[PDB]
């Protein structure tokens, strides 16, 4: 009963990590985006390893 | 043997971010040169004998 929170969580969130690309109101596939945490990652490890 | 400066510049490519700051005390004393330890003092030798 008290592990009821975390699994409404993570099936919240393993919808949330796979969030699909809608073109209008249909959904377009095949289609890949970068974050901007993902940028910002990229970002620091090369800056990280040019300062290195 | 080969020369100091290419062992300094191999040894600090090949530390990590993390490790190059503590191994410098190190890299500089495989580069410093080697001045030699007193050896053993024997009696005169046979020229000055």
């Amino acid at each position: 009963a008290k592990n009821a929170s975390e699994v409404s969580e993570l099936l919240a969130k393993s919808l949330a990590e796979k969030a699909v690309v809608t073109e209008g109101g249909k959904v377009v596939e095949g289609f890949s985006y970068v974050s901007k945490a993902v940028a910002a990652k990229v970002i620091a490890t090369r800056r990280a390893e040019v300062h290195e | 043997e080969g020369n100091s400066v290419a062992g300094i510049i191999k040894s600090v490519n090949e530390t990590s971010g993390a490790n190059l700051l503590s191994s410098l005390k190190t890299i500089k004393a495989q580069a410093a040169p080697i001045y030699p330890a007193a050896a053993s003092s024997t009696g005169y030798s046979t020229q000055a004998k």
